[PDB]
């Protein structure tokens, strides 16, 4: 049929990935959203992923200035691998934050459990260190679960972050382990546990006492991913010990996860696309009459 | 003292941090730590009267988009900020801005418009364009630069200025 | 480093049954590179790479729960996830130099 239409995964000689990476600059930064949907789902669908992988993040880390800029945006790049945190990976992070979730929420949430500790919000009738002390109970707790979900780790989410861990060792040798989990923490596991709900782990949003808590304990969460501290906000120090004390642990399990199976796309009118950006794809530069060839006889809808 | 909750939105990288901090703290922050959410407070005098300023400073990665309901629902004052080197970010106020009149369901809401890293030599949004599209929203623009602090004072003074305004 | 010997790095194949050499001599050495700041938290490793190259043969990451298996004198091998790799040194002098390397490696972990 004219499914060879869906062959933009051509594979250029010692290289790799032409119409993609001209489409990839192309393309209004409006869809990207949607970019980063439709090649992912294509090029899995092929076997073809980690090659998609492997052009997107390194033309990603060739451009950066430095190490601690890689991934921190929202580029084409960046959106790829969002995406693939989120189909690979979400049912992983539902069933691994739901019981916790529901620890909290249910059998927590009534002895006016209260996690404010920025002592300007802090209600007269609360105290700042039983309130530290919940923050850091939840977090724990948090922390330690996931440390411990090695094992339940979906392969397809470690062959991303074993794909974007060699990506950037080719540039950054030293610690190049810790773009890989800072990534992962600041755009696929904080976000869910932000906004539960919203990421579809919960039924309705928590109690606003626990919203604000998973709130700042997330900011926790991604000091100790960075191994940074706290520096900005004055009455975040007061966990510094807390976060100073977990950084290893966190790497030994981002270690683990970058070392060493879907459907198909649905009814995928990949011509929209193609075709609405048919005028600037020639001028950027061999192949496009092939394609030009194509659509000349499939009519755009 | 009268409180000014001051929100500080736009796209991810623009400054919004090292705007804030300059204000805060008053130094350049040359690192790029994305941030989830934070908050801080200054007491200042504005054409004679001093007040203190509830600051928010906003995640600009989409990722936690999810967020964005809750400060624009309690926040008076928003803080649109765009980097004059990356027009994607400067259309990506509009979409701050209709989230901000929908919560609030109201169309004057005091905002104002920032374009930050005035310092860079390669601008992508001239002037003319952010005035323009300013003169379209009704509210004021500021040129700055978190790096050489101009204009951070003048863009955080002119926002209460327009809550002011808004109270009368 | 921690350690700087001229030894020889072997592996183990099943199937051949005992160590064979993993084929040239090489400096193997052991060393740390921090996490941040030069004095604070780091990963320590083993790295060993020829002299007839100077191209790495063998690179491990250090664990506290490393077993360390001196089995022999200028003889020792250890057991990193699901392979099997050790040296074989000179002299007994440096079998202990290179072991006082990795004692103290691990003491600094942390
Ligand atoms: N040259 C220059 N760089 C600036 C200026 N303002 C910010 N930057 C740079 O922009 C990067 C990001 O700044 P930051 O304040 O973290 O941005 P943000 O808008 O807070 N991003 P996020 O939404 O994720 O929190 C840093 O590299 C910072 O140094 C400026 O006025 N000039
Ligand atoms: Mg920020
Ligand atoms: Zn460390």
């Amino acid at each position: 049929f004219e499914r060879l239409v869906e062959l933009v995964t051509m594979m250029g000689d010692q290289g790799e990935l032409p119409i993609a990476m001209a489409l990839a600059n192309v393309v209004p930064c409006s869809q990207w959203d949607e970019l980063a949907r439709v090649l992912v789902t294509l090029f899995d669908s092929r076997h073809l992923l980690y090659q998609l992988l492997w052009n997107m993040f390194s033309k990603e880390v060739e451009l950066a200035d430095s190490m601690q800029t890689l991934f921190r945006g929202n580029s084409l790049a960046s959106k790829i691998m969002t995406f693939c945190f989120k189909v690979y990976g979400a049912t992983y992070l539902q069933k691994l934050l739901d019981p916790l979730l529901r620890i909290v929420i249910t059998s927590s949430d009534w002895q006016h459990v209260s996690f404010e500790v920025d002592p300007t919000r802090l209600e007269p009738s609360e105290s700042l260190e039983e309130n530290q002390r919940n923050l850091l109970q939840m977090t724990e707790k948090f922390f330690h679960a996931i440390i411990s979900s090695s094992s339940e780790f979906p392969p397809q989410l470690r062959s991303v972050c074993h794909c974007l861990y060699q990506v950037v060792s080719q540039r950054f040798p030293q610690n190049s382990i810790g773009a890989v989990g800072s990534a992962m923490f600041l755009r696929f596991i904080n976000p869910a546990i932000v906004s539960p709900y919203e990421a579809g782990i919960l039924d309705k949003k928590p109690p606003p006492r626990i919203e604000r808590g998973l709130k700042l304990m997330s900011k926790i969460l991604q000091s100790i991913a960075n191994h940074v501290l706290f520096t900005k906000e004055e009455h975040m120090r007061p966990f510094n010990d807390f976060v100073k004390s977990n950084f290893d642990a966190a790497r030994r399990f981002f270690l683990d996860i970058a070392s060493d199976f879907i459907s198909d796309g649905n009814v995928l009118a990949l011509h929209r696309l193609l075709w609405n950006n048919q005028e600037k794809i020639g001028q950027y530069l061999r192949p496009f009459d092939k394609m030009a060839t194509l659509l000349a006889y499939l009519g755009p809808p | 003292m009268t409180e000014y909750k001051l929100v500080v939105v736009g796209a991810g990288g623009v400054g919004k941090s090292a705007l804030t901090i300059q204000l805060i703290q008053n130094h350049f922050v040359d690192e790029y730590d994305p941030t989830i959410e934070d908050s801080y407070r200054k007491q200042v005098v504005i054409d004679g009267e001093t007040c203190l300023l509830d600051i928010l400073d906003t995640a600009g990665l989409e990722e936690y988009s999810a967020m964005r309901d809750q400060y624009m629902r309690t926040g008076e004052g928003f803080l649109c900020v765009f980097a004059i080197n990356n027009t994607k970010s400067f259309e990506d106020i509009h979409h701050y801005r209709e989230q901000i009149k929908r919560v609030k369901d109201s169309e004057d809401v005091p905002m104002v418009l920032v374009g930050n890293k005035c310092d860079l030599p390669s601008r992508t949004v001239d002037t003319k364009q952010a005035q323009d599209l300013a003169r379209s929203y009704g509210i004021p623009f500021i040129e700055t630069s978190a790096k050489t602090r101009q204009g951070v004072d003048d863009a955080f003074y002119t926002l209460v200025r327009e809550i002011r305004k808004h109270k009368e | 480093s921690y350690a700087r010997v001229r030894a020889v790095v072997m592996t183990r194949d099943d199937s051949s049954g005992g160590w064979l050499p993993l084929s040239g001599l090489s400096s193997v050495t052991v060393f740390k590179v921090p996490h941040q700041e030069e004095n604070g938290c780091a990963d320590f490793f083993i790295r060993g790479e020829r002299l007839r190259d100077k191209m790495v043969v063998l690179e491990c990451m250090l664990k506290k729960d490393l077993i360390y298996n001196k089995v022999t004198p200028t003889f020792h091998h250890w057991k990193i996830d699901d392979k099997k790799f050790g040296l074989t040194f000179q002299s007994p002098a440096d079998a202990r130099a290179f072991d006082r390397g990795i004692r103290r490696a691990i003491e600094d972990i942390s």
